[PDB]
């Protein structure tokens, strides 16, 4: 009764089909799948012991698009205007990605990854990479803050620059913990001097 | 009167004995395992244990210890009770009847005598001569054995040594001679007497006192070739025959004190060791001829935390633990590239020591949910605990990887599905499923090399398979396909549905709808959505013509469970729902009323809806949570009415009882799909699928109570549920080392964020502390917040206070230094958890350890170490102080309900105090003056208070009807012989009054409920019948057991009925109730008891 099955062709189609898919998502490039067709391959053709190498492969994959990323933010200019609306942008770009890739990897997460705390989250290994390529350990860093303690502080005097883009950069920040490790303080300092200024002034 | 029904709703589980022998034949070898009261017996299979008989002790099982007296064929069993109930048990196998008969017992309680520290010790002579018990300090009970006693009548001999630390019978003696290790000024020594049960007193031992290590606490009689003992200390194992003296210091065990150890040989060649930090060691006694050349240990691995480990056979070793789950591990004879021998085999679920515990109603149902902090330093753990449904497995079949299941009646007369599909990754493999028989036979018209989204039995005799590329309409009789439609661009169906008339499949972004007609497949709908199809439902439910008049639908990038009406394609309404997660599944079904459906999101949310027959509109949107995993929804016809399954990590089944929803957890690891079948074989069966293997059986209406488990790998302290938060604060504690470094990675330090305590207030191996904010859906650490140095989180509560709207964790610490015996310092902490992070919103250093918070009444109620004192939550958002009460030794347990406040002492033992608001402050209503310890305290009324000693009693208290109007009454009084740490109100559960649930160190979890007079007298009267029936193990009285019991004080039983005792009415034979019920009728009690089982 019931002669086994070959499994040969499922496991080698697939990697190739894994590193498409995270390129099509990636720069949104265009999918024929309408992506269910895709999260019922990721259900399908991943299985025990599946999944870890699976991850090494995903991940690789989308951490060189968030290396490719890197080089427009590697810069020269000095716009707060303007560079921190690239940041911005990207950081959408990032978050629909990763978010739709969630919706195909989800499977991982309600299997290995959501039902086994070994790893950064999808979320978490996204995050890690877009901070560490391009807002920690770079210009952009110290250029951001400058810029948005411009952008506040000529806020802190009159007009109203972008409500959006203030509370953006600063949803950046605070989920980077570049809200709540050492960047608070930039905000703080400026605030103590330049409102020290304001108070003995109009005193 | 108080009147009290006491039950247990889990026995205990922490292991406090075991002991291998052949016990229940001369051939058997037997595991028979002191679980607190409960006696488990196994046979050692070469795999595993077999369960054979599990008895109630009417004691906790002090000693437990198998012996042969000369010409007895097999093992008799002598077990000695914490109150002192000596027996010798005795197995009888009589065909299927089984019996544990006494074949003696007695009660050896001396009048007076300090209990001796290290604790009951009782010893057999190894040529079974006598029983040495040391019950007292300076005493050595000793209970002849040749004298064939009934009675166990024993004699002291009086001990000259006060402070004997452990005790063993050595071995190739001609007279019993015992070793024992003692502790006098001048440090330990070893020492040895020869027992004259003639003389009845000792005589000069073999080899005498010598000097041995300061922290020497374990001795080890060495079986007859060797002879001698082997003394086990902290730094040193030393080894004593008289001249010879081998000594070794193995560095690897100063790490940790080696507790428990068994003798792995009969010569005594090799032992296990287990320590208090799980490490396993072998020590090797290497034989010279024969003499003791030298002396080895070598670690094995890491196990649980052993209290007594046995090794069985065949590398097989028992490691029962109290602190952790029991462990059946193997000992391989080579390492595993790990440097450890030991690889588990199977664990017992062991609820460790309960130290605190919540009553959730998670997953929004009707049904109360434990989560306990249970275990300790390295197997401390989250147990969540709930009543649940289970069936038997009756056909398995072991196919790797199945993604599908349907019934299908290939037999065309009957209505029965004598057929099983399955779909596995690109091809459908079938089953005959033959009577019970399986093995897979074809069906013609179905094809082996495509997947299969669906297959099924359809109308005009017909059946149908859907697969990833086109459909499949067999006529069941005549032969195979005269119906097959196809995409016109051949692209492969990505989401399917079908009914038993029509189907409906969708192709990427647009929709198909094709019905069925007799030898034909005739297609009719389509549309053009805007993004794919994640899910579909076209059943007919209440049809009554002949098709469905409806249809839902879950898109991508716009998550919404929308629906169509059928004939159209058209938006009858479209529901977001949120969250980048796109629905894997969604039904609709009828559930007694109308149409409901039930759409999921892929980690466990689950909304369910009323549905109309001619709007189809959705309302009623309400959520609930139920797994991780994405889930899959098919129903199964019951007897009575559709019954909704949900396929994930916890598979639940879905149901309403009298018209409100209820949401049963099923007590199987997983499944992956399910499929109604009613085989001949097999009726209304289930058929459910998991990674490896096809189960198949049926619903089962008892309960089963589910424990999952949250490994902490550190030990939790407390636990409390903020419901606006969705998460579970928990106070956890892990042991570093040296500035320090963490031992193994704890759930602590394995958060997704974390943060440490700065604060301005206050400026070997280490406690640090840290508060666990966990999920509780995930039950993964969301955030762990480490406290001050030298600080210990030892009270939390989780409230809103004063006004203000946020609800906040509040932990109240000490600065514990060794320099001192209780601390001086310490501070209450007001954190708050949102966006994921915990924010320190307040603090206030208080003078002393914050044993206990309640919240009360919007303020803040808490008991630094003497005192007693209320805050309120100031606008300016800080606790400041509004009373304060002092006439507490220490205010160790605090409850509450409504003006009034119940302190348990450390040995006061009560306090009923009441926060007069009209003026402010404090008044002492009642007192207890008895001097009890207390373990826990709750308010079962307004004028009841249960209590629990550290004597294993529980009493309830009440404030009675002038200045005797300040005491206490104790009106209730019970020996429950577990230790309480917990009381909480709630049930498990969807005649008594009130429901307490309780948590102990053993495991136990009870429930105390209030009986009216007239139930109480009417089961009081049954429980003199069954204790007049019902016969105990070792010939215990049950008023005796239940007697409360303490060091200086005795009293019966009263306002308290064992549960467990009438709940055994029902399992004994009709003759025997009648003796129960001689002067109403039988079958009355009976659903009486079966009443008061409805309660846990």
């Amino acid at each position: 009764r019931d002669r086994p099955r070959l499994p040969d062709n499922y496991t080698q189609d697939t990697w190739r089909k894994l590193h498409e898919a995270v390129r099509a998502v990636q720069s949104s490039t265009s999918i024929r799948y309408n992506l269910e067709e895709l999260y019922q391959a990721v259900e399908n053709l991943c299985s025990h012991k599946v999944s870890p190498m699976l991850y090494k492969q995903l991940r690789q994959a989308c951490e060189d698009h968030v290396q490719a990323q890197i080089l427009p933010f590697r810069e020269d200019s000095l716009d707060s205007v303007l560079f921190l609306k690239k940041i911005n942008t990207c950081w959408q770009d990032h978050c629909r990605q990763m978010i739709m890739i969630r919706s195909i990897f989800l499977f991982l997460d309600r299997t290995y990854v959501l039902q086994n705390s070994t790893l950064p989250s999808i979320w978490d290994m996204g995050l890690e990479l877009f901070r560490t390529h391009i807002i920690s350990d770079k210009m952009v860093q110290s250029k951001t803050i400058d810029g948005i303690l411009l952008l506040i502080e000529r806020e802190r005097s009159g007009e109203a620059v972008d409500r959006s883009l203030l509370r953006s950069l600063l949803g950046m920040l605070s989920d980077l913990q570049v809200y709540k490790d050492s960047f608070e303080l930039k905000f703080l300092e400026e605030t103590n001097c330049l409102y020290a200024a304001e108070g003995q002034r109009l005193m | 009167m108080s009147y009290n029904y006491v039950v247990t709703a889990q026995k205990p589980t922490a292991v406090n004995g075991c002991v291998t022998g052949h016990f229940t034949s001369a051939e058997d070898l037997n595991l028979l395992i002191a679980k607190n009261t409960r006696l488990e017996i196994y046979v050692v299979t070469a795999e595993g244990l077999r369960p054979v008989k599990e008895v109630g002790m009417y004691g906790k099982i002090a000693v437990m210890e198998l012996f042969r007296p000369k010409g007895e064929s097999k093992d008799l069993l002598f077990i000695l009770t914490a109150k002192y109930n000596a027996c010798i048990l005795e197995y009888k196998q009589s065909g299927e009847s089984i019996d544990i008969i006494t074949r003696a017992h007695g009660n050896v309680q001396d009048r007076i005598g300090r209990p001796s520290e290290t604790g009951i010790i009782g010893i057999i002579d190894p040529e079974c001569r006598m029983i040495g018990l040391r019950l007292y300090d300076g005493l050595f009970k000793v209970i002849p054995l040749d004298r064939d006693n009934k009675e166990l009548k024993a004699f002291n001999i009086r001990l000259e040594e006060l402070h004997v630390i452990d005790v063993k019978f050595l071995y190739g003696c001609q007279a019993p001679t015992i070793c024992f290790v003692y502790q006098d000024p001048q440090g330990r020594h070893v020492k040895t007497y020869e027992v004259s049960l003639r003389e009845k007193e000792f005589n000069k031992g073999p080899w005498k006192q010598e000097n041995v290590e300061a922290e020497a606490s374990m001795v080890i009689a060495v079986p007859e070739p060797f002879g001698g003992a082997i003394i086990i200390g902290q730094e040193s194992i030393t080894y004593h025959n008289g001249d010879k003296y081998l000594a070794i210091a193995p560095p690897i065990i100063k790490q940790s004190t080696i507790v428990c150890h068994n003798r792995v040989d009969p010569n005594g060649s090799r032992y296990l060791l287990g320590d208090m930090e799980g490490r396993l060691f072998m020590l090797l006694l290497e034989k010279e001829e024969v003499t003791l050349k030298d002396l080895r240990v070598e670690l094995l691995g890491e196990t649980s935390i052993a209290e007594c480990l046995t090794y069985l056979d065949n590398g097989v070793v028992f490691v029962g633990s109290r602190l952790g789950d029991s462990q059946l591990v193997k000992l391989n004879v080579d390492s595993n590239e790990q440097g450890s021998y030991v690889v588990a085999m199977e664990t017992f679920t062991n609820l460790g020591p309960i130290v605190d515990m919540c009553v959730v109603d998670l997953e929004r149902q009707g049904q109360g949910q434990l989560v306990t902090c249970s275990g300790a330093f390295k197997e401390g753990s989250l147990r969540i605990i709930r009543n649940g449904i289970g069936i038997h497995e009756h056909a398995s079949i072991d196919l790797p990887g199945i993604k599908g299941l349907w019934p299908l009646r290939s037999d065309p007369n009957r209505e029965t599905d004598d057929t099983l599909v399955l779909s596995f990754v690109g091809q459908t493999r079938v089953l005959m499923l033959n009577g019970e028989e399986v093995e897979e036979t074809e069906l013609m018209g179905f094809v082996d090399d495509q997947q299969t989204f669906f297959c099924g039995n359809v109308a005009h005799q017909q059946l149908i398979q859907i697969t990833s590329a086109s459909v499949r309409l067999v006529s069941q009789e005549p032969k195979a396909l005269v119906s097959e439609w196809k995409e016109p661009q051949a692209k492969n169906i990505s989401v399917a549905s079908c009914n038993s008339s029509q189907v409906v499949v969708a192709v990427g972004r647009a929709l198909y709808y094709l019905q069925i007609h007799p030898q034909e497949l005739r297609q009719i709908s389509h549309t053009e959505m805007e993004h794919e199809v994640a899910c579909l439902d076209i059943t007919p439910l209440g049809d009554s013509n002949g098709l469905s008049p409806l249809c839902a639908i879950g898109l991508w990038t716009d998550i919404s469970a929308r629906i169509l009406k059928l004939p159209s394609f058209e938006l009858l309404h479209k529901e977001m729902l949120g969250g980048e997660i796109i629905p894997r599944s969604i039904l609709m079904t009828t559930f007694e009323s109308s149409h409901y459906l039930l759409c999921a999101l892929g980690d466990g949310a689950l909304f369910y809806f009323g549905l109309n027959i001619e709007t189809g509109l959705l309302s009623d949107r309400k959520k609930v949570t139920l797994g991780t995993q994405p889930t899959v929804l098919r129903t199964f016809r019951s007897l009575s009415t559709t019954n909704v399954f949900a396929c994930s990590d916890r598979p639940t089944v879905i149901y309403s009882s009298n018209h409100k929803l209820v949401f049963s957890n099923v007590n199987l690891k997983e499944v992956n799909y399910m499929c109604p079948l009613n085989s001949d074989g097999y009726p209304d069966s289930l058929a459910l699928a998991n990674n490896s293997t096809l189960t198949i059986g049926t619903i089962d209406e008892i309960q089963k109570l589910h424990i999952r488990t949250v490994p902490l790998y550190e030990s939790p302290r407390k636990i409390c549920y903020q419901e606006v938060s969705q998460c579970f604060g928990v106070l956890s504690s892990r042991i570093e080392v040296q500035g320090t470094t963490a031992l193994r990675p704890s759930a602590s330090t394995q958060a997704l964020s974390s943060s440490v305590s700065s604060s301005k207030l206050f400026s070997e191996e280490v406690e640090v502390h840290n508060l666990l904010i966990i999920d509780q859906h995930t039950f993964e650490v969301l955030h762990a917040h480490q406290f001050l140095q030298n600080e210990y989180a030892l009270s939390l509560v989780s409230c809103k206070l004063g006004k203000d709207p946020n609800t906040y964790f509040i932990v109240g610490t000490a600065m514990v230094y060794p320099e001192e015996a209780e601390p001086k310092q310490g501070r209450i902490v007001v954190f708050q958890y949102s966006d994921g992070k915990l924010q320190t919103v307040a603090e206030k250093e208080v003078k002393g350890a914050v044993y206990s918070m309640v919240e009360f009444n919007g303020k803040l109620l808490a008991s630094i170490n003497s005192t007693v004192r209320l805050y309120e939550w100031t606008t300016e958002k800080e606790l400041r102080t509004e009373c304060n009460h002092y006439n507490n030794i220490m205010a160790l347990y605090l409850k509450t309900k409504g003006d009034f406040i119940l302190v348990g002492d450390l040995m006061r033992s009560v306090l009923l105090l009441a926060y007069k608001p009209m003026e402010g402050n404090f008044e002492e209503i009642a007192r207890d003056f008895n001097p009890n310890w207390m373990s826990a305290v709750e308010i079962l009324d307004d004028d009841n208070f249960l209590g629990a000693e550290n004597a294993f009693n529980l009493f309830v208290c009440q404030k009675d009807s002038d200045e005797e109007r300040q005491h206490l009454q104790e009106v209730g009084l019970f020996h429950l012989g577990e230790f309480v740490n917990v009381f909480c109100h709630g049930s498990l559960v969807m005649p008594t009054q009130g429901s307490v649930l309780f948590g102990t160190v053993n495991g136990m979890i009870g429930l105390v409920t209030s009986l009216s007079e007239s139930w109480y007298n009417l089961l009081l009267d049954m429980q003199n019948r069954l204790n007049k029936v019902i016969k105990s193990v070792g010939k215990i009285e049950h008023s005796f057991w239940r007697s409360f019991h303490t060091e200086r004080k005795t009293e019966p039983a009263t306002g308290f009925i064992d549960g467990d005792l009438i709940e055994s009415f029902l399992d004994i034979s009709r003759p025997k109730m009648q003796e129960v019920v001689a002067n109403a009728t039988a079958d009355d009690l009976i659903k009486v008891v079966e009443e008061l089982t409805r309660i846990h």
